[PDB]
């Protein structure tokens, strides 16, 4: 029961970012710290999930084969909107046979100069928005990203990267099953690229964290 | 002469006449040629047009069956299309179950097996097509032919259909160890322009495809400028 933690995404003026960490856990044990959890689908789309890794692998292998074959056999390249619809009907069908896909997905892409971002949960609920998250990202990160999207005009790429890193910083401080090693995917100009892993800067040296002040008996 | 009404009966001499008759449909169809270079494989076929008002790409005889492999049909096209579907399913099975691209020799033997089974049972007839299979997986470049009997063989160069006797003569004056995929397209197209009979079939065009290093072992139609 290898499992992945949080995923977060946000739209900016010209594209969309998706981020998560490179870790799979088994219960509390941090078992594999060097796992690429984001998967490219066709020409325009990337996906990630929180929860059971085996179910993420089965579902994404199946969708990737359908997309490559439909193109090879003469039925065109599926868009992010169509891929998302297809994913959601598969998750709902499995829920309806009492054999659920125990993951929560985030999907991002770019097609037609128009960015896409959406989530699907394990009973088949679906939504699209300017920011989306799964796992603890839904409690920790959405509040920060929703405040950054309040400014009128939208975010630049640089502002979007900066607020994404503040979110990853808080997940590392406050989510138990996490490591400080993340990747960012960028969908813009009708393609997706995945960056190299990086780490964020953290603060541990406040006066209020010192040995004397935190002592229980004085 | 009741012995030639179904494929489930031998004749006194040890023949199966329904299968021979199905082969006669291939021998009366349009010509195809193919060649195996050191880089890859090239296939070309003549399309007889039935109207001057067709769109381009209509009644295509060449079809991809995986990233690295393709098929060309001779004889009856709708029969060929049923074999193309089967082949697509075998290539997918190999990726999904065994995690490999199907080797060329294995793909050809499954296509043969499938065609043979329609020569055994009173309720079905044999296919009226021969299939050229062209592949470049981990077993190198490979070219095979399967006919209506289900017989399968490997070739360096091959011709099928009504121009085949002459076309074979001209493929024997090629050097198979040395030739590249850009030379091949010029020679193969020449053979097909020369055997075309201008009295019987007035309108025609050529269709050409390849899989090679230049293309990254991807099977595809050649760009229409190279003819």
């Amino acid at each position: 029961m290898a499992s992945g933690g949080s995923v977060i995404g946000v739209k900016y003026n010209g594209g969309v970012l998706l981020a998560c960490d490179t870790l799979l856990s088994y219960g509390s044990l941090a078992k594999w710290p060097n796992i690429p959890r984001m998967k490219l689908v066709g020409a325009y789309t990337v996906m990630c999930a929180t929860g059971d890794y085996a179910d993420f692998q089965e579902m994404t292998t199946m969708i990737e084969n359908h997309v490559n074959r439909q193109q090879m056999y003469g039925g065109g390249a599926l868009t992010p909107n169509e891929v998302f619809c297809y994913l959601q009907r598969h998750v709902y069908h499995k829920r309806s046979q009492f054999e659920p896909c125990l993951c929560r997905f985030v999907v991002a892409g770019c097609h037609g100069g128009e960015p896409f971002l959406g989530g699907v949960d394990d009973v088949g609920t679906r939504w699209t928005d300017d920011c989306v998250a799964a796992g603890y990202g839904a409690y920790v990160a959405l509040p920060l990203l929703r405040q950054a999207l309040e400014k009128p005009g939208g975010l630049t790429r640089e502002e979007a990267i900066r607020v994404i890193k503040d979110c990853l910083r808080v997940l590392f401080y406050r989510e138990c099953r996490a490591i400080n090693k993340f990747q960012i995917a960028d969908a813009t100009s009708d393609m997706v690229s995945i960056g190299e892993p990086f780490e964020v800067e953290t603060n541990w040296e406040y006066d209020g964290f010192c040995f004397e002040k935190t002592a229980i008996i004085r | 002469t009741e012995h030639d009404q179904s494929t489930d009966i031998f004749s006194a001499d040890g023949r199966v006449f329904q299968v021979e008759y199905a082969c006669k449909a291939v021998d009366n169809g349009s010509t195809a040629v193919a060649a195996c270079c050191t880089d890859g494989v090239v296939v070309a076929v003549e399309k007889i047009l039935t109207s001057r008002m067709l769109e381009e790409g209509s009644n295509d005889r060449i079809h991809a069956v995986d990233r690295q492999a393709g098929v060309c049909i001779c004889g009856m096209l709708p029969d060929g299309r049923a074999v193309v579907s089967r082949a697509r399913a075998e290539a997918e099975n190999s990726r999904d179950v065994f995690a490999t691209p199907i080797p060329g020799s294995v793909l050809a033997s499954r296509i043969g097996e499938f065609m043979h089974v329609y020569t055994t049972h009173y309720a079905y007839r044999p296919f009226g097509c021969s299939v050229i299979i062209a592949s470049y997986a981990d077993d190198g470049p490979q070219l095979f032919v399967s006919d209506p009997s289900g017989t399968v063989a490997g070739y360096y160069g091959i011709a099928l259909g009504k121009g085949k006797t002459v076309a074979k003569t001209e493929l024997e004056k090629l050097n198979f160890k040395s030739i590249t995929c850009d030379e091949a397209v010029v020679k193969l197209t020449k053979i097909l322009h020369d055997v075309h009979d201008k009295s019987k079939d007035k309108l025609y065009e050529l269709e050409v495809a390849w899989v090679c290093n230049k293309s990254n072992c991807v099977f595809q139609h050649v760009p229409n400028d190279m003819i």
